[PDB]
């Protein structure tokens, strides 16, 4: 049970461990330690850009054929994605299901997609 | 709160039970299907 | 303060339902909101019990 | 050829298959006047 | 274990619970409508000893119950909260507390309306509550107040649900999705929610005003005291007609989704009719007053109203022809969704034909309040709501449960409701031309045979409802058997003469969303990753 | 908007260059036959050789009976007869002598 | 693997039935057929062609249509049974209802129609026939 500097974007784990000391007199402090919960991490991330639950688009413009299939950065077993052409739109969207048990096909690109883990010990 | 696979538990009723193997509650549903108009008639008139 | 930390530690070391927050309020409300609720609900539909038994028969 | 086989069904949809459409509505005459005669 | 069915933070439990509530209300309404038609089977007092007060009490119960507790809750809530935030890629929908509050204020409405219907006086003015027809002098007791409270709470629930849907559409859109090319279901729900948000508050204000009149005994719409009930009449019209759109347009979106995912071809003029539906939603506030042609408005006002009411009628035919082209040039299967959609479209064409016949103002003088108007709206509302709900259930049951439903039982069910509807609704033309006088417990015995056939059709519908509940039991007890054998349909769409067996097996569905190949509803944490589309 | 149709054809040949299984043959055949265009003998022979790259005689039956029953096109027969005769004599796939006498 | 004159009992057993054979050598036979057709066609014999056409084309499994081997008769007779139940239940409930009309017999209607259709510019005497008993 010791105080944590929490100066690293990845060394903080557990909103319960963060409380936030108060102030006696002065002015309202900056949005670094006065915020409660884990919302301060999220607001810092949106302030800088490095974010969790990122809404940034994937390689939609890329064809993602067998030469270089698209990547998915998520450890979850299932996949909920789609790919129906390199441009913004050329046909009705059909979902793609990358998996390791079997292979996948696009029916317009014919791409075999490979799910992409994150490195583990 | 996150232990529902979603195959047979989505229904807001319990399949298990020897006294009610979906036989007593559903017979009550049968009864209440025609219960309200019958009692509405019975309050003021006869059926 | 000197009690928020203790309460948080107690909750962390003992996870129980009802939040262990309002025991006296619960005892004042729930048994009352049962007994008095019955006492205020039942007579309204028990007054016509004597009148109950209408077969819609007239002579 | 391109024109002779074009009128196999183009002009043939006015006298060949109209019986199907006529019978598709034949239920009214057999049903409702029959009920009228039965009751009255 | 009870928080799942009482404090459901997930949308699917609330959806299935709304479905159960709506189906219970619908079966009760169908049974009591059978009772009413039995009372109207033959003139006189055969089962009910006259009691025209009681007659109108059950008549208004019929109308109010089916309008407010069968068509509304499930048909919008389930499809919305199961598709609109799920297909867009959102992880979980917001505002669980709002939905729970709406659910828990509903039983207030149910109990209060039950008490209102089960008092000696009761309210029996029908779907129209315009004073002094709805005056407390004739319909005394607490019935009016309870009905008003139920109206208020149901309006609040629907408005909050529409707000949740709107904010989900506006904020929870995925990065890879254009707004102009949204699916027809999304735009349908968007237009329906906005029309509801612009319509329900007006009716709620009018109902609050009537409640104040009934409680504080003031003079706003009573004839004595210089009141104008026509204001509340116009408010009720500007509710109901947009409420008719609210009830129908999601059915249009559901039919569009069914035909798009079944016929394997795009809908003709998809973006053009998205724009047309947007125009309908924007212009619905101008054709709400084609029923008041006889109140005493000016001739020029009649001309304006009729001009609007047949100048906004083209998109109905546009949709008819667009879906006709959507089923044209493609493959149509002998499946229950195909036949449900075909029957719904055909009977909707007849209903719109009758409406166009009603569009003229000069003919309305001899046609208004005759049997033709009630026959027309019974046509449109009955087929629209009932067949849309039936098609949705028979098209979505394996999507939410995964347990197959018998094809034979579904087909015989369709045949029963279809033949009942046709035998009930065909003689209404003769009934209208003769002039059957509406809302009479003891009508003249001239229409005895037509009343008999209407009663036969109603009883056919009731035994069809018994078939519905027995089919539900059969599914619940033999879904495993249906999956094992071929007694039930296994795949939604049949393969074409281009596909090999293995290829079709590994390409069973090529639709516009992952819901079809989404596994049976997962735990409360689903769609953990955003949906990417290009 | 009467868009170009040879672009999809060139897509078919570029997927043939990337063809890796009979799945791509099925996809290109479905896409080509879905269009309103009647395939010329050149593209028909290209589809036939794509199907034969895996040497699957049932796919040959599929493509031949699809040519026989692709589009009504005001009931075009004689062109279909000569085209099937030549696309048969090029390799030889006698099958009409079996299913027809049924 | 490099077979010769592969025309055994399985080839003509395939055509008759497919679901009864217990799905554990279907993969074996289809793999053997694929290996055989990997070799040049050489105008394979007709039973093998028919078997491979059956296993690749359809009329089995997914291609099984909604139209089964006599379910349409079940549809029609379920509708007929529903109609019979409707008419029987209507008859029994009408019988249990009992008589509830002490007036408006046939003669009452005859008198009313004669009164209405005797004067006052009758439209060709009317057609108000008595309904029934
Ligand atoms: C929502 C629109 C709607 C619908 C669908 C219906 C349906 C029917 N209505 Fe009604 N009706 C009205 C709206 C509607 N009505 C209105 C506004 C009035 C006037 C009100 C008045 O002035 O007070 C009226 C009045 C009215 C009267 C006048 C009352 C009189 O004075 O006696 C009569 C007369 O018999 C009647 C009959 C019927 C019949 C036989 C049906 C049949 O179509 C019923 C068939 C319906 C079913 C098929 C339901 C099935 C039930 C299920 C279990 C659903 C299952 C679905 C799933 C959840 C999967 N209606
Ligand atoms: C499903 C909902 C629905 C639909 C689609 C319609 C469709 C229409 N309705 Fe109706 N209507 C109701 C629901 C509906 N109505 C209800 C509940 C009432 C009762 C309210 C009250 O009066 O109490 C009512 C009553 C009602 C009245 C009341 C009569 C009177 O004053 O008392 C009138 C009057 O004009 C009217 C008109 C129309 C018209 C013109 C259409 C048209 O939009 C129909 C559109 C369809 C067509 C266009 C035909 C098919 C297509 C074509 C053949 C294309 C070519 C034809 C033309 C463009 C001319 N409706
Ligand atoms: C007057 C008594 C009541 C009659 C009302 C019908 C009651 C139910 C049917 C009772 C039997 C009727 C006569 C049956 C003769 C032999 C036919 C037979 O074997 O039936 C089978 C052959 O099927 C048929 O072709 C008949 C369908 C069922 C019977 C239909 C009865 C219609 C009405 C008959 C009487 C009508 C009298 C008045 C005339 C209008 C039914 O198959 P299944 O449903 O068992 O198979 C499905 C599977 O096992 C489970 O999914
Ligand atoms: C108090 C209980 C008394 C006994 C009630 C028994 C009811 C049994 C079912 C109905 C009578 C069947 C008599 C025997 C018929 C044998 C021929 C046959 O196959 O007909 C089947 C006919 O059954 C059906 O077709 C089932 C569906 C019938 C109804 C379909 C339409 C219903 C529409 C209205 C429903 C709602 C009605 C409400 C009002 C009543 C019955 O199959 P099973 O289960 O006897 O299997 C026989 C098989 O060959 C194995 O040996
Ligand atoms: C008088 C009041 C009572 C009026 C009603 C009285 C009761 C009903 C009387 C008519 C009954 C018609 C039954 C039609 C269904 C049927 O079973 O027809 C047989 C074929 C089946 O198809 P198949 O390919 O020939 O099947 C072969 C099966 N084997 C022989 C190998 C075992 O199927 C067909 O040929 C299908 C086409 C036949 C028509 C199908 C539509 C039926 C619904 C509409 C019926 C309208 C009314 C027709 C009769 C007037
Ligand atoms: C020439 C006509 C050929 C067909 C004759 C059929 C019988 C008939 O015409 O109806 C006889 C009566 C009609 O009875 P209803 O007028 O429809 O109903 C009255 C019911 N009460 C009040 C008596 C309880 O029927 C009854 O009163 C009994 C009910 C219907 C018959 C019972 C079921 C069939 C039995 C065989
Ligand atoms: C009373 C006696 C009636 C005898 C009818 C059967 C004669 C022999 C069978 C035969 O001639 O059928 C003629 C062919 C045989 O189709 P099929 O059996 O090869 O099956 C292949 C197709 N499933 O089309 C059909 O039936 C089509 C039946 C399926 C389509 C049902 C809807 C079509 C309209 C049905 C009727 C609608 C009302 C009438 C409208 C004009
Ligand atoms: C659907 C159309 C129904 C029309 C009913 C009104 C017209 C009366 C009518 O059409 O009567 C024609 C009769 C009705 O017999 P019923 O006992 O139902 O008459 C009841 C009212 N008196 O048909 C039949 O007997 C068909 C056979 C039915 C079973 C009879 C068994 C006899 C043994
Ligand atoms: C005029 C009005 C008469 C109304 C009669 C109402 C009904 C009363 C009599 C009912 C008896 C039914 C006995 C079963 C007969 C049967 O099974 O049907 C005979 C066959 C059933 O083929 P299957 O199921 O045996 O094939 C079994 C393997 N799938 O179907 C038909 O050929 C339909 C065509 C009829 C023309
Ligand atoms: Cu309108």
């Amino acid at each position: 049970p010791v105080v944590k500097t929490a100066q690293n974007l990845a060394e903080v784990n557990g909103p319960e461990t963060l409380i936030g000391p108060g102030a006696k007199e002065g002015t309202v402090p900056t949005d670094l330690d006065q915020e409660t919960g884990l919302a301060r991490l999220e607001l810092l991330g949106k302030l800088e850009g490095i974010d969790v639950f990122d809404t940034k688009p994937l390689d939609s413009s890329r064809k993602g054929t067998m030469k270089d299939p698209i990547i998915i950065e998520s450890y979850d077993d299932y996949r909920y994605v789609g790919c129906t052409g390199s441009p913004a739109g050329s046909h009705t969207i059909m979902w793609l299901k990358p998996t390791v048990n079997e292979v996948a096909r696009c029916w317009e690109c014919g791409s075999v997609y490979k799910l992409n883990p994150v490195g583990v010990p | 709160v996150h232990f529902k696979d979603g195959v047979y538990e989505n229904i807001p009723f319990k399949v298990k039970g020897r006294k009610t193997p979906y036989a007593l509650s559903h017979f009550g549903f049968f009864a209440i299907g025609f219960a309200v108009p019958f009692v509405a008639c019975y309050v003021q008139l006869k059926k | 303060a000197n009690k928020v930390i203790q309460l948080q530690k107690i909750f962390q070391s003992s996870t129980k339902p009802l939040w262990w927050r309002h025991p006296r309020s619960a005892l004042y409300l729930y048994p009352f909101y049962a007994i008095f609720a019955v006492a205020v609900v039942t007579p309204l539909l028990y007054i016509p019990n004597a009148i109950r038994g209408i077969k819609a028969k007239k002579a | 050829g391109r024109i002779g086989e074009s009128w196999v069904i183009t002009e043939g949809r006015r006298l060949i298959p109209e019986i199907f459409q006529w019978s598709a509505v034949l239920s009214v005459c057999l049903g409702w006047p029959g009920a009228v005669y039965f009751f009255s | 274990m009870v928080q799942r069915w009482l404090y459901s933070t997930n949308a699917k439990d609330i959806a299935v619970l709304y479905f159960m509530l709506a189906i219970f209300s619908g079966m009760a309404g169908t049974a009591m409508s059978l009772i009413i038609r039995l009372e109207l089977a033959a003139p006189g007092s055969q089962y009910l000893h006259g009691n025209s007060q009681l007659f109108n009490v059950l008549v208004v119960g019929h109308a109010v119950l089916m309008i407010f507790f069968l068509v509304m809750p499930a048909l919008i809530g389930g499809f919305g909260n199961y598709l609109l935030p799920l297909m867009i890629g959102a992880t979980d929908t917001a505002f669980p507390r709002i939905n729970n509050i709406a659910f828990w204020v509903l039983p207030m409405g149910l109990v209060c309306l039950v008490t209102s219907t089960l008092v000696e006086s009761g309210a029996g003015t029908g779907w129209t509550v315009y004073p002094p027809l709805s005056s407390i002098q004739a319909h005394s007791g607490p019935s009016v107040d309870l009905a008003i409270f139920a109206l208020h709470l149901t309006s609040i629930s629907s408005l909050l649900g529409a707000i949740n849907f709107i904010v989900t559409t506006l904020n929870m859109r995925t990065n890879g999705m254009t707004m102009h090319k949204l699916p027809l279901f999304v735009w349908s729900i968007f237009i329906t929610a906005f029309l509801l948000l612009l319509s329900l508050p007006v009716l709620s204000a009018g109902i609050t005003m009537l409640l104040l009149d009934r409680n504080f005994n003031t003079s706003f719409f009573e004839v004595s005291g210089g009141g104008d009930p026509i204001l509340y009449e116009h408010l009720f019209w500007f509710f109901g007609h947009p409420e008719v759109y609210i009830l129908i347009i999601p059915g249009f979106g559901i039919i569009s989704h069914v035909v798009s995912t079944y016929s394997k071809k795009p809908v003709f003029g998809e973006i053009s009719m998205v724009y047309a539906m947007a125009s309908i939603g924007l212009l619905g506030f101008l054709v709400w007053s084609h029923h008041m042609y006889i109140v005493g408005l000016d001739a020029d006002t009649r001309a304006y109203f009729t001009s609007a009411t047949m100048i906004i009628a083209i998109p109905t035919g546009i949709k008819i022809f667009s879906w006709l082209a959507t089923i044209h040039g493609g493959s149509i299967r002998l499946a229950t969704p195909m036949l449900y959609a075909i029957a719904f479209l055909f009977l909707f064409t007849m209903g719109g034909l009758t409406g166009v016949a009603l569009a003229n103002a000069s003919l309305d003088v001899a046609f208004h309040d005759t049997y033709y108007v009630v026959g027309h709206f019974h046509y449109v509302l009955s087929m629209g709501a009932i067949f849309s709900l039936f098609a949705g259930y028979y098209y979505w049951s394996p999507q939410i449960l995964g347990l197959n439903y018998n094809e034979k039982l579904a087909q015989i069910q369709f045949w029963l409701i279809f033949i009942g509807a046709n035998v009930i609704f065909f003689p209404m033309h003769f009934l209208g031309i003769n002039g059957m006088p509406r809302r009479i417990p003891d009508y003249p015995d001239a229409f005895a045979g037509w009343n008999y056939v209407a009663s036969i059709g109603s009883f056919i519908a009731t035994l069809s409802l018994f078939l519905f509940i027995y089919i539900l039991y059969d599914q619940l007890v033999n879904g495993l058997n249906n999956k094992v054998n071929n007694k039930s349909v296994i795949y939604n769409k049949a393969p074409d003469f281009v596909e090999s067996n293995t290829i079709f097996n590994l390409n069973t569905v090529k639709s516009s969303s992952i819901e079809f190949l989404l596994t049976s509803p997962p735990a409360v944490h689903s769609f953990n990753t955003p949906a990417v589309q290009s | 908007d009467e868009e170009t149709f040879e672009e999809f054809t060139a897509r078919y040949e570029k997927e043939f260059d990337e063809a890796y299984d009979l799945f791509e043959v099925q996809r290109v055949l479905n896409n080509c036959f879905s269009y309103d265009l009647v395939p010329a003998p050149a593209v028909i022979e290209k589809a036939l050789r794509a199907a034969r790259r895996v040497n699957d005689l049932p796919t040959a039956i599929r493509v031949f009976e699809a040519l026989k029953y692709k589009v009504e096109n005001e009931d075009q027969y004689k062109a279909y007869l000569d085209e099937l005769k030549d696309v048969r004599q090029e390799l030889g796939v006698p099958l009409k002598e079996e299913l027809f006498p049924s | 693997a490099q077979t010769h004159a592969l025309s055994n009992a399985a080839v003509m057993d395939l055509q008759s039935r497919w679901e009864n054979m217990p799905s554990t050598e279907q993969q074996d036979i289809v793999s053997k057929l694929s290996e055989r057709q990997k070799l040049p066609w050489a105008q394979l014999t007709e039973p093998e062609k028919q078997a491979v056409w059956y296993i690749s084309y359809g009329e089995w499994g997914p291609r099984r249509p909604v139209l089964n081997k006599g379910d349409s008769s079940f549809i029609a007779k379920g509708v007929a049974a529903g109609l019979l139940f409707s008419v029987g239940l209507f008859a029994v409930v009408r019988m249990a209802g009992g008589q509830d009309a002490k007036t408006m017999n046939k003669e009452w209607q005859l008198k009313s129609d004669e009164y209405l259709k005797s004067k006052n510019a009758n439209p060709w005497g009317g057609y108000s026939q008595v309904q029934s008993k």
